[PDB]
DNA sequence: ATATATGTGTATATATACACACAT
DNA sequence: TGTGTGTATATATACACATATATA
């Protein structure tokens, strides 16, 4: 029974800050560079972890999902389900990271079904552009078993299309293609003028046009003889629940349209025939404004590009080319930290790989006989002799049918064409081996 | 009015629409994309049916999937749902060489079509004049030739084509059950109006082309007579299909329920209070 | 379009039973040998399953659950969750399979907490009573990964009470001492008259009584003054919520008691004060009984024994003591075939090791002369067409730490240890083992 | 009388009789088998509070969770909370070596309790009559001891503690709401009667030796400086074992809230409708 | 002559916060 | 002034099955 008395101030200041702090970092505003929020990143390494036998093996979303809080993940798994199944599909996502089977939705029903049905894993654009996955930081916390953020080519966050809010901020970026993030990834590579990306939806077939900042998706209507139009396709902001109550409801109990469905696998399709009761005039021009305007087929969105950098802080950009062009510089200093490691990796190889061959070579031969000893002096006398002791492990690594033909030329050919691999990661560049990994991107 | 009812285009009008009621909202979601515009419905049930055996027409009018079903399709409780016309000519179709008597307004099938003979007295054909009192009800009831001409209907949808989910529970707790509660008018069943879509239960992977097999008890008949089979088991109807949901309703397979003559014996023991009738209906 | 025609007498014949016999056969209806539903299966093969890493760390029930999809259940991961939330209880299970972490429930309040809180693993009453796994049977299915049934030493079926509805059948079985359980298993064993289990109930303070077959369980009332009552335990059936609120607040707003309330580690607890509107006849055993069946303190219940026997066919016994007389006997056989088949084991590892200690001083002594020798033609050399001819490439597959003397004779002193053990295997039978086994639990 | 009630015996009598308000009805369970049996309340909350900040009381008192809590405790929106008897006199004495200027009828905590003057009388401590030229009321109205007494009380618990978990959401989001919500009787704040139950959220066991954490800030700043532990984030209060919610409630650390002069300027930043305070406050 | 409950199963829903640019 | 998006908190509701006591 203790008795603290605790100012409100001091409760606003540490509880509440630190949450605060905790939703906008942790919670909604996604990484720069991997492009994740931190239940994303928890989602894909859990389904990169279940593909680790079979790549191509589809898993249930209650096992992708499920059994992610022994890799950190704090919260309820509910929400790792809807998060998993809003990545996997395609009516929302230029480039999914999760190819999965199931109904995960439409445009239609922009709602994925229960996740006791819907099977997932990860997709081929995943393995095609998220490379260096060994690399990837590693976070502060000992439980957060997936890295800090994963080392993709290109930037994710700009392609998928991001929004997220938190207590202060809130971030809201538009899905850009894949064509032009990769142009303007090459250009920025070599050092020229960085073409801005250009705005596109998946399965949006309309006209996303930029006057400045704002955004101004449209929608395609066809006059088909004299009162009868088409529908060819809504913006992208509308399911089709809320566009036949939102706009085609309140334009039919009033005395205004009378409307059909024809919302055909192509897309949205709702045929529309006006009756007597309409303001609609011979003019071109304001007949295409008022058809715009009380169809809702023009709606309007502005970027608040807000992500998490690569120092684990928030940061507001002002367009989409100074991400681009601050990510391929924070990118080309982890190129270089994969050509020094694989340098190192491949040296320590090549002497492990050497040093078998002299093995097998010398003894083969009858100099370091092994007969009728024990653990201890083999272990010792390789140990004191030089180009063994650190490699003493090798001792029994390579196995009887090593001191065989057959293996002697396979074990020296191992050891001379690692220094190939050596070599080529003694030569190659920032700039040229992250060019020829652009250009397997299609 | 109903809020999860997706209406046809033609719904409401003389057509042959459909209805296709599921079991889930999960179900129907690739309806609304692959379904036919004009002629297709759908309304998602909520979980297992209500069994509706033995009660008043006021606790049926009080489940939600079982007064929004109602309601959607025209139909009301303690009332015929058709209204049939005249019967008083008689004909003669002659089809594949068995004597098919019909009658001056029937509707006959064209290998699963559904045509008005009226329309077919405009060309000769095989209509030979008969006498009165040719009543062979079931003669031409066996694959359908005759379906007496409705005279007036409140029914929206002319068809209540039933889907679920392939398992057992979809197939012998939500199908027989729904088949009870239709069964208020016995007339649904006799023009072919009550149907159930067949859904693959089990989807194998042999060779290079997808084998479909709608019933576990079927897979479970060819499963060590098959070459290198990778299953796949289908526990959701529409939530474990992405192109086939598009196949399974573009080139649907139809079963059209029709009652026995002891069609009430059989759904009491099978729904009903006594539950010894269904330990010695078990056990055989 | 393809209409066909279907009778009724056809769908509720081929269709309707089907799941009438998959409701009591893959569902309900505890198998009599396993002890447990299709579902329980499921979730402790899961349990295994992340045991077999480590068996004391504790996983998520929503991990222990969602990924009995890919074992072969196919049923919806939220039954799975319930499932097993009601096995790691201690106040509903007499004898407890799995060990949870977090608020599994209480008798007051009989509801676990969400999945989101609760971790769940495998008891050590699980390793201690279930056995040879790797001998049970194996489902007809292919997708059924968990075994046909596991093999528990007693009738677990017997222990924890159970519950369970199907079309046209239903179980429901009292739940049994362990103690009395074990004994019951050892005298059908050793054979002689077996004394019929008493019933017990986990965490209750009462008495039940035989009566006519049946079985009345009568909660404690004492009275401290003239006007005032302790009740000291209430019926299993009850909680707080459904005692104080069907049986308490009818008397309280009837004008008869004021009732206080206890309910704390000593179960429950009402201290009752007793209003001159209540009758309180000073005749004991009116007295008595007024207050025992006025206050809800006597419960009566029926048995309904039926099981699934070892054939997957239902089976309806009579006598309480009857499951254990045909449980015995069937896993005797069972425990016949684990010693066949560890004889046969044994017999392969005891010859494989003394081929290996063979090969080795063989080929320490020059007989296979390695050097100089293609890998192909060694294995088709006297490796091959030997009396080592059946684990050739066992002997080609051997590292080098046995051609020293250190293992050389390593391998010897194994290859005589199998023996020894294969001895064992030999000279032993079904009833030692079996007697042997249940000496274990306590 | 609401349905999720452990109405305490001595609710509506006067003792230290307290409400526990957890945020969901998991952390309740073991509540029930760990309580007082005669001084303690419960009310299972629901997920987040609604805003309090700048509602009106009749949208405040629309909330079931809100209104659940105002017709528990018996206060009442809009009507101030218990009123004070009169005071004038002083008789500071020389508790925990300390001139300490109580009033003639106030509480005063001895270690961890609550005795009044008027009990105090009859214990033969030192008074010292002291007349009435000292003002400073909040000199001894900061700290939890020598509060006003009380002649006429409608609150049936006579302390609330908020008892949520200990995770971030539970400290950011629902403990400073329900703090905003019960700022609209500040006659409770200055009893000392809105306490906060310090519940663990990391419980770090090192070989034998259990070690709890109540913030993540505390665990991170002893991170480096325990043993090889294994760390148990509980992350909510239904993930605790029976023995560490028993030694909880019945040995609890209790943190007494106490509000500022500018209480009001403090929680327009974090709870009114102008995210530029929220941006300025967290940018510091 | 009805009511209740017990445990696997079939589907589903709700209130609440946070922010910032469109639509009123 | 008002929905609206996506990650978090907590929770709830209908239906099927049988049979053995409490109730009418
Ligand atoms: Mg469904
Ligand atoms: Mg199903
Ligand atoms: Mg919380
Ligand atoms: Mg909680």
């Amino acid at each position: 029974m203790q008795l603290n008395n605790r100012d409100l101030k001091s409760i606003i200041d540490n509880e509440a800050l630190a949450y605060a702090m905790y939703t906008v970092e942790n919670r909604a505003i996604p990484n720069m560079i991997d492009g994740f929020k931190p239940v994303q990143r928890f989602v894909i390494a859990r389904a990169l972890d279940l593909a680790r036998g079979n790549k191509d093996k589809f898993h249930k979303l209650a096992s992708i999902a499920g059994g992610v809080a022994d890799l950190g993940y704090h919260h309820g798994e509910n929400s790792a389900q809807d998060a998993g199944a809003l990545m996997a599909n395609t009516w929302n996502n230029n480039f999914p990271l999760l190819d999965g089977q199931g109904n995960f939705g439409s445009r239609t029903v922009q709602k994925a079904a229960a996740s006791r049905y819907i099977f997932a894993r990860v997709s081929k654009n995943f393995y095609n552009v998220y490379k260096d996955t060994e690399y990837a930081p590693v976070h502060q916390d000992k439980e957060h078993i997936p890295p800090a953020f994963y080392l993709p080519i290109i930037p994710t966050v700009l392609l998928n299309g991001v929004s997220g809010i938190a207590t202060g901020y809130a971030t809201y970026i538009l899905p850009h293609s894949v064509s032009s993030v990769k142009k303007a990834v090459l250009q920025a590579l070599q050092g020229k003028k960085v073409t801005k990306p250009k705005v596109e939806f998946p399965e949006f077939r309309g006209e996303v046009v930029e006057i400045d900042g704002q955004y101004e998706i449209r929608g395609t209507y066809k006059f088909t003889s004299r009162t009868q139009m088409h529908i060819t396709e809504i913006p992208y902001k509308y399911d089709r629940e809320t566009y036949v109550s939102k706009i085609l409801d309140p334009l039919e109990n009033k005395g205004f349209i009378t409307w059909d469905d024809a919302c055909g696998e192509h897309g949205f399709g709702f045929k529309v025939k006006f009756r007597k009761e309409y303001s609609l005039s011979d003019n071109e021009e304001e007949r295409h404004a008022k058809i715009m305007k009380d169809f809702g087929l023009i709606e309007r969105r502005s970027q608040n590009i807000t992500v998490i950098n690569e120092k684990g802080k928030l940061q507001v950009y002002d367009n989409v080319v100074d991400l681009i062009k601050d990510f391929v510089e924070v990118r080309k200093t982890y190129v270089q930290k994969r050509i020094d490691n694989k340098i190192k990796e491949t040296e320590s190889a090549f002497r492990l790989a050497f040093a078998k061959a002299h093995f097998i070579k010398k003894v083969i031969s009858g100099e370091i006989v092994v007969q009728g000893k024990t653990r201890k002096e083999l272990t010792e006398e390789l140990s004191k002799i030089d180009m063994y002791s650190s490699y003493v492990d090798k001792l029994v690594g390579m196995n009887i049918f090593h001191m065989t033909s057959d293996e002697a030329k396979k074990l020296a050919e191992e050891a001379k064409a690692k220094k190939e691999e050596n070599e080529y990661w003694k030569t190659t560049d920032v700039v040229t081996e992250y060019t020829k990994d652009l250009e397997e991107i299609k | 009015k109903v809020h999860k009812h997706i209406k046809a285009n033609l719904c409401g009008k003389d057509a042959d629409t459909t209805l296709f009621l599921t079991e889930g909202d999960s179900a129907i979601g690739y309806l609304i994309d692959v379904r036919d515009k004009e002629l297709h419905g759908g309304y998602p049930l909520r979980g297992k049916v209500l069994n509706s055996w033995g009660m008043s027409y006021a606790d049926m009018l009080k489940n939600k999937e079982l007064f929004d079903i109602c309601a959607i399709t025209g139909l009301v409780l303690g009332e015929k749902a058709f209204e049939e016309k005249e019967d008083g000519e008689w004909f003669t179709f002659e089809l594949n060489g068995d004597t098919i008597i019909v009658n001056e307004n029937d509707e006959v099938q064209i290998n699963g079509k559904w045509i008005t003979v009226g329309e077919l007295r405009k060309n000769l054909m095989k209509f030979v004049k008969i006498d009165s009192s040719s009543v062979d009800m079931k003669k031409y009831k066996l694959q359908n030739n005759v379906r007496r001409s409705i005279k007036s209907s409140s029914m929206n949808y002319a068809n209540v084509a039933i889907m679920t989910d392939a398992d057992h529970d979809g197939l012998g707790s939500i199908y027989p059950s729904l088949l009870g509660f239709f069964s208020n008018w016995p007339e649904l069943f006799e023009q072919g109006r009550i149907r159930f879509v067949k859904t693959p239960v089990i989807i194998a992977q042999v060779g290079k082309k997808q084998e479909w097999f709608y019933t576990v008890a079927e897979y479970e008949s060819a499963k060590d007579a098959l070459p290198k089979h990778s299953i796949r088991y289908i526990k959701g109807l529409g939530s474990l299909e992405k192109s086939e949901y598009r196949e399974m309703i573009q080139n649907p397979v139809y079963d059209v329920v029709k009652l026995p003559e002891n069609w009430k014996e059989l759904f009491e023991m099978l729904m009903g209070d006594n539950a010894d009738l269904r330990k010695e209906w078990m056990s055989q």
